[PDB]
C-alpha cells in the first residue's frame, strides 16, 4: 500500500489480483525479476505478447496473476556519451520457455552455412546494444522494469501481513478481536499473571 | 533454409550497426555548426569514412542473395537502396576523374572574376534592380566569357563519364538512372516503368501553357514603358532582363512590375511585435499547427537538443533553413530565427520534413525515406503555403481573427507565388528533356550551345541577346549540375504542392480555389495525410498517392484552380498585349 501512493513509478500496473487485495493476502514465495530494457518493449512484457524480446529474452507465463513495476530512468542506468552496457538476445534457433534464464553465447543461423564459433556470411551476431541516449526520444529513455512473481504451493505461507492496529478503551462493553477471538466484554484490570507465552 | 528468410536477417544486421554510424556523422557535422572549429571538420570526416567503408563493405555481400527471387514485395525495395554503386562502379583511376569535374565547376561558381563580386546575393541584385538596358547587359556578357570558357574541356568528359557508369548498372544513359526512382519495384498491380515517364510531363505542360502565356506577356508588356525601342510589342524578354543568371528565380522581377497600388502585399511582421514574441515564440506557434490537424505532437527533446534563439556575431555559428535528421528520434533545427515574415514562412516549410521522419520512426531504417526523390519538398511546401493565406491564420495566435482581404488584395499575393513556384517550371522542364538528347546522342558535341538557345523560345520563350560559339558553357554553372544533383526534384513538386492541398481541402467541406482554404480545425486532413506519411520506402508512391490525392500520376488540373482569379486577370490585361509571343523578332 505504501507502494502504490509515492507518485514515483511512471507504469504500476497488475494482472488478475487487485492492487488493493495482495495487502491482506498470504503468499507462499515472491521473485523479483529485474532488468532494462527500452521503451517500446514495456508494452510486450504482458502475458500473451509476441516479438523478439517477450520470445527471446523475458517470457511471462499464460496464468501470471503478479504485477509489473516501471518507472523512468536516465541517470542510473545512461551515462554521458551513450551506454552500451545492455545486451539482448535479437534471435535464437529456438524461444525460451516462461521463468528461465540464459546465458550461453551461440550464433544464429540463418537458411545454410551452419553457425557453430564461425561468423561472417549466413551467421550474424545476436547480442546487440540498446541506445540508451540522453538525446535521443522518449520512446529511447530506458525503463528499469522490475516484474514480481506470486506463486502458491502446498507449503506454509511466511509471508502474509494481515491488517494494522487501533486504540485501546477499557470500562466499556464493546466489542474487541485479540489475535484470532472475537469477543464482547467490560476489560478490566487483572493481577493473575499468566505464563509468559500463553 | 528459405532465401527469403535469411535475406532479413541480413538486413537487421545492417540496421543495428548503421544506425551508430549515422548518428556519428549528424552529431560531427552539429558541432561545427555550433562553435566554428578545425577539429570538428576532422571529426565529419573521419565519421563518414567508416559510414562509406561499412555501406560498401555490407554492398558486396549483398550481391550473392538473388534479387529476383523476392515474393513479398517489401524485402526489394530494402536490397535497391543497399545494393547500389554510385560512381564506384567503374575504375579506380576514372574515380577520382570524375569527382574531380565536380570540384572545378563549383569552385569557379563559388569564386568571383567579375569586377571581385560574387553572382549571389551579388551579381544577382545587380541584374535585378538597377533599371538600364546597357548596365545589366555588361555584367551578364562578362559572366559567360569567363565563367563559361572555362567549362568547355570538363562538360564534354562529364557525359563520356556519366554514360560508361550508368550503363555499369543495367541501364541505357544518365537520364535513365534518374527516372528509375519513379519506377515501380515492389507492389505489382500500378506499372510505371521509365519510359511512362517520357509522357504525362508533356501532357500537363500543353494544358499549363496558356497560363505561362498570360504570366510572361505581362512582365514582358511592362517594361515597354522603359525599353520602347529594344523591347517590341511583338517580341520576347532576353537573357539579361530575367533577374537571373539562367532565368530560375523570377522573384526578383517582382520589384519592377506593380499589378494594383491601392492594396499592397500582406504581411504579419506588426502582429508579432504586438503580441511581444522572442523569436522562440514561433516554434510555440508552430507546434498548434500540427496538434490541431492531426498530426503527433513533438518530442520532450527537441526543445534542449535544437537551436532555437541567435546565438549573434559573438559566438561563431551558421545558420540556414536545412532539413537536419540525427535518427534514432533525434531531430535538431538549424536556423537564425529573428522578428519577421521571412523566418515565419521558412519555419513551417521545413518543419515539415522533422514531421515527416516521426511518421516511420518505428520503421527500420531501410524503410525511411520516400521511394522517389523530391517527395520530402512536396511535404514542407503545403505547410508554408497555409502559413500565408489570411482565412487560415486567422484561427491561430498572430494576426486579429477579424482579418479578410478584398480582391485588390489576391492580384499581388498570386502574383509573387507566380514568380517563385510555377515560374521555373517551364525552367525544369527545358534542361530535363534537352540532357536526355545529350546523354543519349541525339544532339552532337559541337551543338550544345546552338540547340540551348532554339529550345528557349519553345519551351521559356526567351531569345538569345548574345550569339554563342562553340566555346561558351550554360547548363555547367548550375548548383546542381555542379554537386552532381538531379533537378527533376523541383519539377514534381510543383504539381504536388496543389494536388495535396486540394485534397486535404475536400474532406474539410471546401471546393474552389485554395488560396482562402483552412487547414485548422480539422481532424480529417490530417488523418489523411498521415497514412502515405508512415509509408516510405515500403509502397512505391504510386499506391501512397490514392490514399490521399486519388491518382497514379501528376495532374495540371489542381494547380489552375489556385491561380483562377489571376488566370482571369491576366487574360484582360495582356489581350491588349499580344498575349504570348513570337519567335521571329531578334534583339541583335
Amino acid at each position: 500500500s505504501v507502494l502504490y501512493n509515492s507518485a514515483s513509478f511512471s507504469t504500476f500496473k497488475c494482472y488478475g489480483v487487485s492492487p488493493t487485495k495482495l495487502n491482506d493476502l498470504c503468499f507462499t514465495n515472491v521473485y523479483a525479476d529485474s532488468f532494462v530494457i527500452r521503451g517500446d518493449e514495456v508494452r510486450q512484457i504482458a502475458p500473451g505478447q509476441t516479438g523478439k524480446i517477450a520470445d527471446y529474452n523475458y517470457k511471462l507465463p499464460d496464468d501470471f496473476t503478479g504485477c509489473v513495476i516501471a518507472w523512468n530512468s536516465n541517470n542510473l542506468d545512461s551515462k554521458v556519451g551513450g551506454n552500451y552496457n545492455y545486451l539482448y538476445r535479437l534471435f535464437r534457433k529456438s524461444n525460451l520457455k516462461p521463468f528461465e534464464r540464459d546465458i550461453s553465447t551461440e550464433i544464429y543461423q540463418a537458411g545454410s552455412t551452419p553457425c557453430n564459433g564461425v561468423e561472417g556470411f549466413n551467421c550474424y551476431f545476436p547480442l546487440q546494444s540498446y541506445g540508451f541516449q540522453p538525446t535521443n526520444g522518449v520512446g529511447y529513455q530506458p525503463y528499469r522494469v522490475v516484474v514480481l512473481s506470486f506463486e502458491l504451493l502446498h507449503a506454509p505461507a511466511t509471508v502474509c501481513g494481515p491488517k494494522k492496529s487501533t486504540n485501546l478503551v477499557k470500562n466499556k462493553c464493546v466489542n474487541f478481536n485479540f489475535n484470532g477471538l472475537t469477543g464482547t466484554g467490560v476489560l478490566t484490570e487483572s493481577n493473575k499473571k499468566f505464563l509468559p507465552f500463553q | 533454409s528459405t532465401i527469403e528468410e535469411q535475406a532479413k536477417t541480413f538486413l537487421d544486421k545492417f540496421n543495428h550497426e548503421a544506425e551508430d554510424l549515422f548518428y556519428q556523422s549528424s552529431l560531427a557535422s552539429w558541432n561545427y555548426n555550433t562553435n566554428i572549429t578545425e577539429e570538428n571538420v576532422q571529426n565529419m570526416n573521419n565519421a563518414g569514412d567508416k559510414w562509406s567503408a561499412f555501406l560498401k563493405e555490407q554492398s558486396t555481400l549483398a550481391q550473392m542473395y538473388p534479387l529476383q527471387e523476392i515474393q513479398n514485395l517489401t524485402v526489394k525495395l530494402q536490397l535497391q537502396a543497399l545494393q547500389q554503386n554510385g560512381s564506384s562502379v567503374l575504375s579506380e583511376d576514372k574515380s577520382k576523374r570524375l569527382n574531380t569535374i565536380l570540384n572545378t565547376m563549383s569552385t569557379i561558381y563559388s569564386t568571383g572574376k567579375v569586377c571581385c563580386l560574387l553572382l549571389e546575393p551579388g551579381l544577382n541584385e545587380i541584374m535585378a534592380n538597377s533599371l538600364d538596358y546597357n548596365e545589366r547587359l555588361w555584367a551578364w556578357e562578362s559572366w559567360r566569357s569567363e565563367v563559361g570558357k572555362q567549362l568547355r574541356p570538363l562538360y564534354e568528359e562529364y557525359v563520356v563519364l556519366k554514360n560508361e557508369m550508368a550503363r555499369a548498372n543495367h541501364y541505357e544513359d544518365y537520364g535513365d538512372y534518374w527516372r528509375g526512382d519513379y519506377e515501380v519495384n515492389g507492389v505489382d498491380g500500378y506499372d510505371y516503368s521509365r519510359g511512362q515517364l517520357i509522357e504525362d510531363v508533356e501532357h500537363t505542360f500543353e494544358e499549363i501553357k496558356p497560363l505561362y502565356e498570360h504570366l510572361h506577356a505581362y512582365v514582358r508588356a511592362k517594361l515597354m514603358n522603359a525599353y520602347p525601342s529594344y523591347i517590341s510589342p511583338i517580341g520576347c524578354l532576353p537573357a539579361h532582363l530575367l533577374g537571373d543568371m539562367w532565368g530560375r528565380f523570377w522573384t526578383n522581377l517582382y520589384s519592377l512590375t506593380v499589378p494594383f497600388g491601392q492594396k499592397p502585399n500582406i504581411d504579419v511582421t506588426d502582429a508579432m511585435v504586438d503580441q511581444a514574441w522572442d523569436a522562440q515564440r514561433i516554434f510555440k506557434e508552430a507546434e498548434k499547427f500540427f496538434v490541431s490537424v492531426g498530426l503527433p505532437n513533438m518530442t520532450q527533446g527537441f526543445w534542449e537538443n535544437s537551436m532555437l534563439t541567435d546565438p549573434g556575431n559573438v559566438q561563431k555559428a551558421v545558420c540556414h533553413p536545412t532539413a537536419w535528421d540525427l535518427g534514432k528520434g533525434d531531430f535538431r533545427i538549424l536556423m537564425c530565427t529573428k522578428v519577421t515574415m521571412d523566418d515565419f514562412l521558412t519555419a513551417h516549410h521545413e518543419m515539415g520534413h522533422i514531421q515527416y521522419d516521426m511518421a516511420y520512426a518505428a520503421q527500420p531504417f531501410l524503410l525511411r525515406n520516400g521511394a522517389n526523390e523530391g517527395f520530402h519538398e512536396a511535404v514542407g511546401e503545403i505547410m508554408s503555403l497555409s502559413a500565408a493565406t489570411p482565412k487560415h491564420l486567422k484561427s491561430i495566435g498572430l494576426l486579429s481573427p477579424d482579418f479578410q482581404e478584398d480582391n485588390e488584395t489576391e492580384i499581388n499575393f498570386l502574383l509573387k507565388q507566380a514568380l517563385t513556384i510555377v515560374g521555373t517550371l517551364p525552367f525544369t522542364y527545358m534542361l530535363e528533356k534537352w540532357r536526355w538528347m545529350v546523354f543519349k546522342g541525339e544532339i552532337p558535341k559541337d551543338q550544345w550551345m546552338k540547340k540551348w538557345w532554339e529550345m528557349k523560345r519553345e519551351i521559356v520563350g526567351v531569345v538569345e541577346p548574345v550569339p554563342h560559339d562553340e566555346t561558351y558553357c550554360d547548363p555547367a554553372s548550375l548548383f546542381h549540375v555542379s554537386n552532381d544533383y538531379s533537378f527533376i526534384r523541383y519539377y514534381t513538386r510543383t504539381l504536388y504542392q496543389f494536388q495535396f492541398q486540394e485534397a486535404l481541402c475536400q474532406a474539410a467541406k471546401h471546393e474552389g480555389p485554395l488560396h482562402k482554404c483552412d487547414i485548422s480545425n480539422s481532424t480529417e486532413a490530417g488523418q489523411k495525410l498521415f497514412n502515405m506519411l508512415r509509408l516510405g520506402k515500403s509502397e512505391p508512391w504510386t499506391l501512397a498517392l490514392e490514399n490521399v490525392v486519388g491518382a497514379k500520376n501528376m495532374n495540371v488540373r489542381p494547380l489552375l484552380n489556385y491561380f483562377e482569379p489571376l488566370f482571369t486577370w491576366l487574360k484582360d490585361q495582356n489581350k491588349n498585349s499580344f498575349v504570348g509571343w513570337s519567335t521571329d523578332w531578334s534583339p541583335y
